[PDB]
RNA sequence: AAGAACCUUACCUGGUCUUGACAUCCACGGAAGUUUUCAGAGAUGAGAAUGUGCCUUCGGGAACCGUGAGACAGGUGCUGCAUGGCUGUCGUCAGCUCGUGUUGUGAAAUGUUGGGUUAAGUCCCGCAACGAGCGCAACCCUUAUCCUUUGUUGCCAGCGGUCCGGCCGGGAACUCAAAGGAGACUGCCAGUGAUAAACUGGAGGAAGGUGGGGAUGACGUCAAGUCAUCAUGGCCCUUACGACCAGGGCUACACACGUGCUACAAUGGCGCAUACAAAGAGAAGCGACCUCGCGAGAGCAAGCGGACCUCAUAAAGUGCGUCGUAGUCCGGAUUGGAGUCUGCAACUCGACUCCAUGAAGUCGGAAUCGCUAGUAAUCGUGGAUCAGAAUGCCACGGUGAAUAC
RNA sequence: AGGAGGUAAAAAUGUUCAAA
RNA sequence: CGCGGGGUGGAGCAGCCUGGUAGCUCGUCGGGCUCAUAACCCGAAGGUCGUCGGUUCAAAUCCGGCCCCCGCAACCA
């Protein structure tokens, strides 16, 4: 819903998954940045994104692309 | 609980501001806590001094100092060399031109502060409360002052539950504005724990 | 209320024919203060009661008015725990000050459309006395003598 | 009346390090109920993070049979709760053989499931736990077998 | 409040004169509809490099004194329980209770 | 809590620190500092460079940085029933005491009671009481009328030009501005009353009786509240309950309540035109104009640290038109899509705009709250806080009642 | 001043010890 | 063993005899009054009709077996 100057994202993680692209599907990223947007390269990729006390895995599928990580990765547990 | 602090209520009416500068909002807090500076530090400075008040003031890029207060001697220092070393040291606090001037405040009886501290540290010798507090009141009132009512507050004596004694003599007019108190509060630091103290003082009706 | 005497405030005629009386029955009508609306329509209403009847405006109104005006109420008694309804007159300036308060009352219902009309209408009824507003009265009354054993 | 301490370890993290990977919303199966055995193999499912769904097992083959992608390999370093079959020859307070050796068994009994009469006359209670040394899982095991009535006592997928 | 969280204050002030203010331009005239090429972006990345801190955004606005972090009164710089306290003594200039 | 995305933050999770994030002390070394890279969530770990400076203990530096050790350091850790400081409260209720004398053996009473009277132990009279004090009022701030002084960035009546804008000469009258003042005192009169206090009515008056508002809150009650503003006795931890970092949580949601906003419409919504405010805020801030944009806004960007410029053309209102009592042009929730700004960051978790959607609700059970005058009700404006973030709070003016037997 | 007349339905309960 | 009755919200009882639609009272839940509980007031949820099977379009209800409980009878022996 905002920042239309360039989607946003990170460096560490970033960087990580190129790396990642670039030496093929390689284990799981263990980033922390759930204010990281996605972007198409990660696609099939399988970053983990922490969310209070886990990594919660994610498999980047086609749809998510615009969405942010956590978005992904439930917080609150309830019932 | 209750009671307007009442030097407050009296200050623009009758009893002028311990500080009187100018400033707008820019340079304003600033020279408010640079104040509160050189109010604590001088303070612990000059706590043998018998110190009444201390006035900070800002005529231009200026900040002077008058310290109220009694025994002008161990104040200035021999030679008036000890204010210089305040100087030096308070313009470093305030990165300028620090004005300290001195005027003794002649009777420490009167003057709340100076009443306060005697009590204070008188509880801080162990003295027994409810006599320093008497000696204050028929000192101060002989003395002169038209009225007068100290207050002590806390574990006093050593009481193992906290309560509030007082006294008063002659008027003390606390609501009628026009009339003039001096009320200060000190606090001592018995072994037992902090022990507050209040005093107030009217002096003249006008 | 309890010892304080009252100062019945001045209330300023009405500026199309200074009755001071309908003034202040603009004033009851009259809601969250938009006074110039309130008259708006306790105009246009009266000119539609003048138009209609045939009578003028304020002439027609206490006419309507009159007919609604209670003589007598009802009020509670009691003598340590024994309450019960009494009737006693009522005073004259609290009568039309009544009289008024249920005319605006009967007028808040019967969803013709606009105020204006609804409480043309309203006083309409009053003329010849079968509206709404004189069900209040009728029943005040019954509220009176069929309580009337109290004085 | 004595019916997440187990689980509340791996709610406290440690455990599964897929791929070298630590802290992962991984979560054991239940139609392979796997313990430190046969290793394990992981398995990313949309919501739920990863389901440790044992290694070798056939939903896990089916979903080999789907997204290969989302399959993951799986490890654990430094094992809870399982369900031993364990068939008897009908009971009829026979149930008190397997109510017997509990005591000296320290792993608390979740679930206490049973079958029967429906076909041939015999019983087939089953049993909930929660393990702890795998070693301790064999030392328990030929208790059970043991009794008389106790044909069947293996642990069961 | 807490030694360490007065502590904390003063080092996110220092950062932010240290990088920010001066180095803000990045997140200024480059972050501005002008160089649209992959040095817009670059720019909004240099950004994450610098230090959480330092951004203006950050610095809490304690109490001078105290260090409570609630009802600063921006202009004394000072906690509406300690601004009060000073002012019933009368060490604020010209400021009294008001009343009208 | 005057404002939780990070921060704040005290809580959780994991990664980390230990004389520490912060202070004084001493030994040694190194100016400080500044530039860029690699790993890592960052903390930090490894650095790669670079720079070496104002007095000379002239074998120095004062410094700031790093390391070492021991004192300590540090706690938003418990105790508000150990405390100060501070505050709510019964309650702006009119009460609460004491000195002395006197009565009673004494706890105590008397005073302060009683007749009147007041908003008031206010005042008068009497009274074994005489006095005094905290209070009550007065003094204070604001507003209400007028006078005097001053005339910009305010004002425009009088004359002039008027490109009709007080725009320019120029005017000091006026609104106003902000100081210095006048005025209200039961002072005047009538009557009631003990020739008492006072009270009832009238006069003049801007103002009539404490004019209206506010500030000011007695002795004390609750062993009220706060150890988390702060300060402090204790006690407790001190390779940790202390310290740093990332994400997280304080925003969870079967449910209950309190406090508010927006409605249920016609004394109305909606479209067009048009009228009159006050009070404020403002510079790493308010930001016209002008331009593109449906707008939120974006670009450029004057003036402005201020009776100047900006926020910022007020809305209710009035004029005209339409809708015509329908869940309906009521209601705006909820939801999708597309966007804006702040900010490292908008997913959890921001405010706002557009298009789309368009629910409950058709004046609310028992019960309950506020309110006596420019008040209630209704209407919009601004400020603190704050990068952004209110229907809350704080303050401003507009419209303007009903009733008090 | 002497006096008689009328004049107020129901509405339970509160654990123990504890401030110079 | 025999004859009859009954089994219905957490409890006590209607409705069954004449089939479609199970009601009252207290209790329970939420709100209110009160300093606070009770009482009182406002609103609300609840019962596979003992169990099994049958007849019927439909079974709380008509029919049967079974489980339970109460009543009566159990004599000349």
């Amino acid at each position: 819903r905002s920042l239309k100057k360039g989607p946003f994202i990170d460096l560490h993680l970033l960087k990580k998954v190129e790396k990642a692209v670039e030496s093929g599907d390689k284990k799981p990223l263990r980033t922390w940045s759930r204010r990281s947007t996605i972007f198409p390269n990660m696609i099939g990729l399988t970053i983990a994104v922490h969310n209070g006390r886990q990594h919660v895995p994610v498999f980047v599928t086609d749809e998510m692309v615009g969405h942010k990580l956590g978005e992904f990765a439930p917080t609150r547990t309830y019932r | 609980g209750q009671k307007v602090h009442p030097n407050g209520i009296r200050l623009g009416i009758v009893k002028p501001w311990n500080s009187t500068w100018f400033a707008n909002t820019k340079e304003f807090a600033d020279n408010l806590d640079s104040d509160f500076k050189v109010r604590q530090y001088l303070t612990k400075e000059l706590a043998k001094a018998s110190v009444s008040r201390i006035v900070i003031e800002r005529p231009a890029k200026s900040i002077r100092v008058t310290i109220h207060t009694a025994r002008p001697g161990i104040v200035i220092g021999k030679k008036g060399e000890d204010v210089e070393k305040l100087r030096k040291v308070v313009a470093d606090i305030a990165g300028v031109p620090a004005q300290i001037n001195i005027a003794e405040v002649r009777k420490p009886e009167l003057d709340a502060k100076l009443v306060a501290d005697s009590i204070t540290s008188q509880l801080e010798r162990r003295v027994m409360f409810r006599r320093a507090m008497k000696r204050a009141v028929q000192n101060a009132m002989r003395l002169g002052a038209k009225g007068i009512k100290v207050e002590v507050s806390g574990r006093l004596g050593g009481a193992e539950i906290a309560r509030t004694e007082w006294y008063r003599e002659g008027r003390v007019p606390l609501h009628t504005l026009r009339a003039d108190i001096d009320y200060n509060t000190s606090e001592a630091h018995t072994t037992y724990g902090v022990i507050g103290v209040k005093v107030w003082i009217f002096k003249g009706e006008i | 209320p309890r010892r304080r005497v009252i100062g019945q405030r001045k209330i300023l005629p009405d500026p199309k024919f200074g009755s001071e009386l309908l003034a202040k029955f603009v004033n009851i009508l009259m809601v969250d203060g938009k006074k110039s609306t309130a008259e708006s329509i306790v105009y246009s209403a009266l000119e539609t009661l003048a138009q209609r009847s045939g009578k003028s405006e304020l002439e027609a109104f206490e006419v309507a008015l009159e007919n609604v005006r209670p003589t007598v109420e009802v009020k509670s008694r009691r003598v340590g725990g024994s309450t019960y309804q009494v009737p006693v007159e009522v005073r004259p300036v609290r009568r039309n000050a009544l009289a008024m308060r249920w005319i605006v009352e009967a007028a808040r219902k019967r969803g013709d459309k606009s105020m204006a009309l609804r409480l043309a209408n309203e006083l309409s009824d009053a003329a010849e006395n079968k509206g709404t507003a004189v069900k209040k009265r009728e029943d005040v009354h019954r509220m009176a003598e069929a309580n009337k054993a109290f004085a | 009346q004595l019916q997440y301490t187990p689980q509340n370890r791996s709610k406290d993290n440690g455990r599964v390090v897929v791929e070298g990977v630590g802290n992962l919303m991984h979560h054991i199966a239940r139609c392979c109920q796997p313990i430190p055995g046969d290793e394990i193999v992981g398995f990313i499912t949309q919501g739920r993070g990863i389901s440790v769904h044992r290694a070798d097992c056939e939903q896990l083959a089916e979903l080999r049979s789907h997204a290969p992608e989302r399959i993951v390999d799986a490890v654990w370093g430094e094992g809870y709760s399982l369900v031993v079959r364990v068939v008897a020859n009908d009971r009829s307070g026979l149930l008190r053989d397997i109510t017997t050796i509990l005591a000296n068994e320290k792993v608390n009994v979740l679930g206490v499931a049973s079958r029967s009469d429906t076909k041939q006359q015999l019983a087939t209670i089953d049993m909930t736990i929660e393990i702890y040394n795998l070693q301790v899982l064999g030392r328990v095991l030929g208790k059970l077998n043991q009794v008389p009535d106790v044909i069947d006592a293996r642990r069961l997928h | 409040a807490k030694q360490s969280m007065k502590a904390r204050e003063v080092k996110r002030v220092a950062l932010a004169d240290k990088y920010f203010a001066k180095r803000a331009e990045l997140k200024a005239i480059i972050s501005d509809v002008n160089a649209s090429d992959e040095d817009r972006w670059n720019a909004v990345l240099k950004l994450q490099t610098l230090p959480r801190d330092s951004s203006p955004s950050r610095q809490r606005n304690r109490c001078r004194q105290t260090g409570r972090p609630h009802g600063f009164l921006r202009k004394f710089g000072l906690s509406r329980i300690k601004v009060r306290e000073a002012a019933m003594r009368g060490e604020i200039p010209g400021l009294k209770k008001a009343s009208w």
